């Protein structure tokens, strides 16, 4: 739907989607796309208001010109920020491990006071890493990817408490705002004020109201209604202005003689300087909205004037007197009541522009303090804008936040889906925000505000529950940092459809419809009441008249991965949950076949996800080719695509890619010419569709383990590929520089029989463990060999040598073709660290099928491990001879409450038998409903299910009855879903029936090849002696500590005094025992460690004498 | 009387602490 060659998947929704999904990956290109300013958002943010708009780095730029020093006596200005075009290609830089960037350019003019110049010079501010086109960055060759941030936003904060003493009512107010001071308005158990500005003990609001400017006669007219500062004034001790202004200074210090710079001074330069205490542009908009200020006026300001300040004072006197309702002399009256922190108005958003926008600041903000400190002590007049502009320090800052921030993080692609909600995250933790371990468990849980911003399913299972979440489908960021949502108002019962992003402030004062109402064929609510969601947040029930806004489609809540799951309405949110994060871990096959039974969120997933080659503008095919692609536009100049075929992934999966289209093909702008790692015709396809059973066969599927067929692994159903990356590098070391050859020390011959005539080997060499990938050696040094060694080489005429063999060897169980060889020289001006004089990587493919110990999971959260592969004749096969292919168990689907996984199972068989609706005369009670020409589907047909809206417990019942035989008429599977097994290893048939279906199910990335360890004896520490291991080296068991307490519980001490002395520590230990056990002597018995006679000489070492006796 | 609590109890320490500080 809404694509020129998509699949035909027919759907069982019964309603309309009046919005179209939104560009998915919006969220980082249009997001991006404000602080380069390209004309697309000048058009995009002009068009919608936005009377002027300003890009990101020009909104820095005017913040910082015009330099000035504190002479006065010439300045710096900088205007027009532009970017040239790119250097190399995405591809190329993503090869030649080059940053993909551009150079920016920024007009900078420097004048004097004197006389005057009008000097304009281009200054080369560096280069610029761009955003891909898939929304993604490319730094170093690596692809990496900006999660954006929850932040609170600067403003302010009313709030109430109770104290255990009295038990009164207490309410403070604070003013957060972006680099400046804090000044609450506490409210103490007793009177008055909580005045304590910058967190300064207190202070009485009449102190700095006067201070302000304010005879002790206007604070009693306004703030006398409103009698409870008659106290604070009454009890200020202080008269005038300087009287207690010298005191707010006092208390600030303290310890200083007051001045009038002290007491005036200090004021005018902590909130009305816009250069210390400036509240973001988001700020001056909150603290407006709240208070009801200027808020229509184009403002554009960053000082706390004084007026506001006032107001909120006033403010918070009125709420700790029990109102509702506030105005302000010209302000619009607005409502009084505390605030809460976690409520989505409050709560924005930091996108991938803001934080460079941030790096860029705090990258002038060395770059700025540098030539202000060389304007004055520089020859004036001959100093020319660029001899000031030392530029290093900002390129230096932004290559430190796109490496080493926690907030660039490895694109995590094993398959496209994961790359997408890779993107799209918001993690409330990370820098400039919240910790893990210190926020309370309040930040976690869902608010009734979520709905429609942030998915309240998906999320990490460990110790990041609620930290990180993701976006919803339809909502949109706002130009703050608001995430807002589509919502149709409805006037007059009549529901409309004039779409209207709300926010989360203005959702809640109006009163919010429900997705499935019983509109009927105008906007008319049929029945007479509907349900709400009212500013609360509860769940009402209110008339058909003052609904106003209703949302426009379900599923709203749910977020992308969420999306599509079939039947999430009859899950459990714990396994709901587990499904949803067990699809981003998903391998991509050889196959890629499509799932027969899906949402909708499939085609409009994958052609986002920027993994499918989508036909730029309509042409005609030309010439197709494993290689690439060429259209032939309507308009003369052609386009050649150019597929991607075997690249590695981040995670060590294949990026493989393939045209889907022939010579002679039509094709149009967006349909999709060339399928992605787990797509297939232009769709998502995470796993296969397997003949499952229900029924526990013999102990082999115990408590959630899994039984295969061989047909699985002879007819290459989960056959999977994985690309590995190993590399050495040759550096120059003291004695010498290392070489890479063919030439070693000794060693025998058939360990070089695949080496090229240089060293590294050939393509195509199927090595396995232990054998040698690139040939090292390394200076010796110089030694003095004993006797026995001397008389060794002389008999057999091999004189010493002096290099290590030090070679690059295949670690522990990895085997398969090696694909691609990379080298890079410095003496070829490949530019490396330093110290580096050659630097090579060998890349070794694997086609791994499956195997016992591989994790499975279908797309209800049901996971296990492989137990059992039955042969393929020996398997419970239907009445034909059809074997079920896996044989899941009983008892894990009731307690788990998801039964979703059986639904999908029933309705799995009949989209792939295909029915047809017996109603020849009359439509059936039950399908009477749902869509038209879905009474009669092929067999083999795709089907589709909406989240929220989808097929029915009443009508899989109804398409159940209708099962099609497969050759010979014979239903196999009855009415209630079951069929009648028989035991293919006993022979009989089984006494009941068992439930059969077509399952969907994916092969997971936990396969056994990973996790499989094992030590014998490898390498250790240097500083402490217990084992170590790395890339190639085994590592070593951690025995704990609960481990050694069960192992006193048991009495055992000989067995744990040998897993703490001669195993960790006792080097003294290890290699006698390990020569008794090669020698088939008796293990020494355990004496006390050498570790106690370590303890007593760091005692002596404090002059303590212990002695043992 | 806006002398808010703790002040004193509170400086007291503080100056005896730097006190000794200083006398280190």
């Amino acid at each position: 739907n809404s694509v020129p060659g998509a699949p035909n998947r027919v759907s069982f929704a019964k309603l309309r989607e009046p919005l179209e999904v939104p560009g998915l990956l919006d969220v980082q290109t249009d997001s991006f796309e404000w602080l380069i300013g390209s004309p697309r958002w000048r058009e995009s943010a002009a068009e919608r208001g936005d009377v002027n708009p300003v890009g990101g780095l020009e909104e820095v730029l005017y913040e910082l010109s015009p330099i000035e020093d504190f002479s006065g006596s010439m300045s710096l200005s900088f205007s027009d920020p532009r970017f040239d075009d790119v250097k190399a290609p995405v591809d190329e830089c993503k090869d030649k491990d080059m940053t993909y960037a551009a150079p920016l350019f920024v007009t900078a003019e420097f004048i004097n006071n004197n006389t005057g110049e009008i000097k304009s010079q281009t200054v080369f501010m560096g280069d610029f890493p761009m955003m891909t086109e898939k929304g993604t960055f490319i730094i170093n060759g690596t692809e990496r990817v900006v999660v954006s941030q929850l932040v609170r936003s600067p403003g302010v904060y009313f709030d109430e408490t109770i104290d255990k003493s009295t038990d009164k009512t207490l309410h403070s107010v604070k003013v957060i705002p972006s680099r400046g001071a804090w000044l609450e308005f506490d409210v103490d158990k007793r009177d008055t004020v909580g005045v304590r500005i910058d967190r300064k003990r207190r202070q009485p609001v009449t102190v700095l109201l006067k201070a302000l400017g304010w005879t002790s006669e206007q604070i009693v007219e306004r703030f006398g209604f409103s009698e409870i500062m008659r106290s604070t004034l009454e009890k200020d001790n202080t008269v005038g202005t300087d009287e207690a202004l010298l005191d707010i200074y006092r208390k600030l210090r303290p310890g200083e003689p007051p001045t009038k710079e002290s007491a005036q001074t200090l004021l005018e330069n902590l909130f009305f300087k816009e250069k210390r205490y400036d509240l973001a542009r988001v700020g001056r908009y909150k603290v407006n909205k709240k208070l009801g200020l200027h808020v229509g006026e184009p403002i554009t300001s960053s000082t706390l004037t004084e007026e506001d300040v006032v107001a909120t004072i006033e403010y918070l006197v009125r709420l700790h007197e029990g109102q509702t309702t506030m105005t302000v002399p010209g302000g619009v009256e607005v409502p009084v009541e505390t605030d809460d922190i976690d409520h989505f108005g409050n709560r924005r958003l930091r996108t991938v522009g803001e934080l460079i926008q941030n790096q860029i600041r705090v990258g002038m903000s060395r770059m700025e303090r540098v030539v202000r400190e060389r304007m004055t002590t520089q020859d004036v007049e001959a100093i020319t804008p660029q001899t000031l502009i030392n530029i290093r320090p900002v390129v230096a800052a932004i290559k430190e936040f796109f490496g080493t921030s926690q907030l660039s993080q490895f694109m995590d692609q094993n398959n496209p889906l994961s790359g997408l909600t890779h993107k799209r995250r918001l993690s409330a933790l990370g820098p400039g925000g919240l910790s893990r371990e210190r926020a309370g468990l309040e930040v976690r849980d869902v608010h009734p505000s979520h709905y429609g911003r942030m998915c309240p399913i998906e999320t990490p299972e460990g110790p990041n529950i609620g930290l990180i979440g993701s976006l919803s489908v339809y909502a949109r960021v706002n130009p703050f940092g608001f995430i807002e949502t589509p919502y149709r108002k409805v006037v007059d019962g009549v529901v409309s459809d004039e779409i209207v992003y709300l926010t989360a402030d203005e959702e809640d004062r109006h009163v919010v419809a429900q997705a499935n109402s019983p509109i009927d064929a105008d906007g008319r609510f049929v029945e007479p009441r509907v349900l709400v969601r009212r500013k609360a947040g509860e769940v009402e029930y209110v008339p058909s008249s003052e609904v106003d806004y209703m949302d426009v489609s379900p599923r709203q809540m749910v977020s992308v991965a969420t999306a599509m799951i079939p039947f999430l309405e009859h899950d459990d949110a714990n396994r709901a949950l587990m499904g949803a994060n067990m699809q981003r871990q998903a391998v991509p096959l050889v196959r890629s076949e499509a799932p027969l039974v899906g949402t909708g969120m499939e085609l409009r997933a994958a052609i986002d996800a920027g993994d499918v080659v989508v036909a730029e503008e309509s042409g005609v095919i030309e010439e197709v080719s494993a290689d690439y692609i060429t259209v032939m536009h309507d308009n003369g100049t052609r386009r050649t695509y150019r597929m991607r075929k075997f690249a590695r992934s981040n995670h060590g999966t294949c990026a493989n890619q393939c045209p889907i289209v022939d010579a002679g093909d039509r094709v149009e702008a967006g349909q999709v010419i060339a399928d992605g790692p787990c797509t297939d015709d232009g769709e998502m396809a995470l796993g296969k569709n397997l003949l499952v059973a229900i029924m526990p066969w013999e102990g082999h599927n115990y408590e959630d383990a899994i039984i295969l067929s061989n047909r699985l692994v002879e007819e290459d159903v989960l056959t999977s590929i994985h690309i590995e990356e190993h590399e050495i590098d040759a550096r120059d070391t003291k004695l010498g520089a290392e070489e890479i050859t063919r030439d070693i020390p000794n060693i025998s011959d058939e360990v070089l029989a695949d080496l090229d005539e240089r060293g590294i080997v050939r393509i195509g060499a199927e090595v396995r463990d232990g054998d040698i990938l690139v040939g090292k050696v390394t200076p010796k040094g110089e030694t003095e060999l004993t006797p026995e060694e001397r008389l060794l080489r002389a008999i057999f005429g091999e004189k010493a040598r002096e290099v290590r063999d030090t070679s690059l060897k295949v670690p522990h169980g990895e085997s398969g073709k090696v694909i691609g060889i990379r080298v890079f020289s410095r003496e070829d001006e490949d530019e490396l660290p330093a110290g580096v004089n050659e630097l090579v990587r060998v890349y070794v493919a694997q086609k791994r099928k499956i195997s016992d110990g591989d994790k499975l999971a279908g797309r209800h959260g049901n996971k296990g491990v492989i137990g059992k592969i039955l042969p393929v004749e020996d398997m419970p096969f239907l009445a034909d001879g059809t074997p079920v292919d896996i044989i899941l168990n009983t008892h894990g689907v009731p307690r788990r409450m998801n039964i979703g996984q059986i639904l999908e199972t029933h309705l799995g068989w009949c989209a792939h038998s295909g029915w047809k609706v017996d109603a020849a005369k009359g439509v059936p009670d039950w399908a009477a409903r749902l869509p038209d020409e879905l009474l009669e589907a092929q067999p083999n047909a795709i089907v589709s299910t909406p989240v929220f809206d989808g097929a029915q417990e009443a009508e899989l019942q109804g398409l159940l009855s209708c099962t099609l035989p497969n050759r010979d008429g014979d239903v196999l599977v009855d009415a209630d879903g079951k069929a009648m097994l028989f035991d293919g290893r006993s022979g009989e048939p089984f006494p009941y029936p068992v439930t059969v279906g077509y399952m969907y199910i994916m092969k997971l990335h936990h396969l056994v090849d990973d996790k499989i360890h094992a030590r014998s004896t490898g390498p250790y520490s240097m500083i402490t002696q217990q084992p170590l291991g790395g890339k190639a080296q085994f590592g070593g068991q951690r025995f704990g500590e609960m481990e050694c307490w069960a192992m006193q519980a048991y009495g055992a001490a000989y067995t744990l005094q040998e897993l703490l002395t001669i195993k960790s520590d006792d080097t003294v230990g290890r290699v006698k025992v390990y020569e008794a056990i090669v020698k088939g002597e008796n293990i020494p018995e355990p004496g006390i460690p050498e570790s106690f006679k370590v303890l007593l000489k760091e005692l002596q070492s404090l002059c303590l004498n212990v002695e043992v006796l | 009387f806006v002398w808010d609590e703790d002040e004193s109890e509170a400086l007291r320490q503080a100056r005896k602490d730097a006190e000794l500080t200083a006398s280190a």
